[PDB]
């Protein structure tokens, strides 16, 4: 249901798509999980439900402070 | 065993505290924790398999999952037992809690590091050795992220739901445990976790020794709601996929049930509890 992207954010590629969805920040996978009212969280963010997978990935390149993702 | 309100703790509880864990961190012991606790809270999920969060079973298994952190600790200083923070009531960043004597304070601006307190990344005893980023020290910033903590009027909206859990038992469920939780509603656990900010608010939570303490009150606060309501208990009873039923063992003790659970006096006690 999510749509895709591919953009640069503060410097970082940010970019997702379905799978049930992937998102990656820079090359690396940043697992994110969808909740039951189509919320979005990610291993970096886990407690502060977001919009979409790509808030989600907008949420991660924050709080990375320029921090790569670990595989 | 008695576990105490961390802001009544001496200040040679809290060297006996703080030496406890510097220890288990020394060992090994503590980042085995942090790896299950990822474990589990990366592998949660709504519509399946769900134990350790986002489901009826968050509140037994964080309590058995403590159970064993303390049982660490006090094998390194059979004293020590694990404080709560009851961050209704200490809601600042002036709690004794952040004193440098005990968990340390916010981290600084320029990258989120703590600076001071025991587990600052400068004194070597603190090395964040299961990340999720390339960074390995601890990080924080109390009340960046969120504006506040849950207040005491909150909570007790919370303890006031009689429901322990309901289908679809899962983060969309309403009652108690997701309420508690904080999925729904006013928000209390995840919140907490949102207001620390650093690891705590990530998926390699326990990377923040304050993780212990904050649990430790979530799991008093269960215990208080039990109180409040007798009548009330522990659901799914039976037959429930992808949850933990009331006589079910949970993962990944495969020993332990919700019902082997309900009751912490057989455990611990707390200082003083409620009304
Ligand atoms: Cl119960
Ligand atoms: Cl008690
Ligand atoms: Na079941």
């Amino acid at each position: 249901a999510p749509e895709s992207f591919d953009e640069v954010y503060k410097g970082r590629r940010i970019q997702g798509r379905p799978a049930g969805y992937e998102v990656f920040v820079d090359g690396v996978q940043l697992h994110v999980m969808r909740n039951a009212d189509g919320s979005w969280i990610s291993v970096v963010s886990h407690y502060d439900p977001v919009p979409t997978p790509r808030a989600a990935a907008r949420a991660a390149v924050d709080e990375l402070q320029g921090a790569p993702l670990l595989p | 065993t008695v576990r105490k309100n961390q802001a009544t703790l001496t200040a040679d509880e809290k060297r006996r505290f703080v030496a406890a864990v510097l220890e288990l961190k020394r060992s090994g012991r503590y980042d085995e924790f942090v790896r299950t606790h990822n474990e589990f809270i990366m592998s949660d999920t709504d519509s399946g398999e769900r134990t350790g969060h986002r489901s009826p079973s968050f509140l037994p298994w964080h309590r058995r999952f403590l159970l064993d952190f303390e049982q660490a600790l006090q094998s390194v200083d059979s004293s020590v037992t694990l404080p709560y923070w009851d961050w209704s009531a200490d809601r600042t960043v002036r709690a004794s809690l952040w004193a440098p004597d005990f968990l340390g304070g916010t981290g600084r601006s320029t990258d989120g590091r703590v600076m001071d307190g025991p587990f600052a990344a400068s004194t070597g005893n603190w090395p964040i050795n299961v990340r999720v980023d390339s960074r390995t020290y601890l990080r924080r910033s109390l009340g960046g992220s969120v504006a506040e903590l849950p207040t005491r009027a909150e909570v007790e909206s919370v303890l006031a739901i009689s429901a322990y859990d309901l289908p679809p038992y899962n983060s969309a469920s309403e009652g108690f445990r997701n309420h508690l939780e904080g999925w729904r509603g006013v928000n209390l656990h995840n919140r907490v976790h949102v207001w620390v900010g650093g690891q705590m608010a990530t998926g390699v939570s326990p990377n923040d020794p304050v993780f212990w303490l904050h649990h430790a009150y979530v799991d008093k606060l269960w215990a208080e709601w039990q109180r409040r309501h007798p009548d009330s208990a522990y659901v799914p009873t039976g037959g429930t996929p992808d949850v933990v039923d009331l006589n079910e063992t949970m993962k990944p003790w495969n020993t332990v049930r919700p019902a082997d659970l309900l009751d912490h006096t057989a455990y611990y006690t707390f200082d003083a509890l409620e009304h």
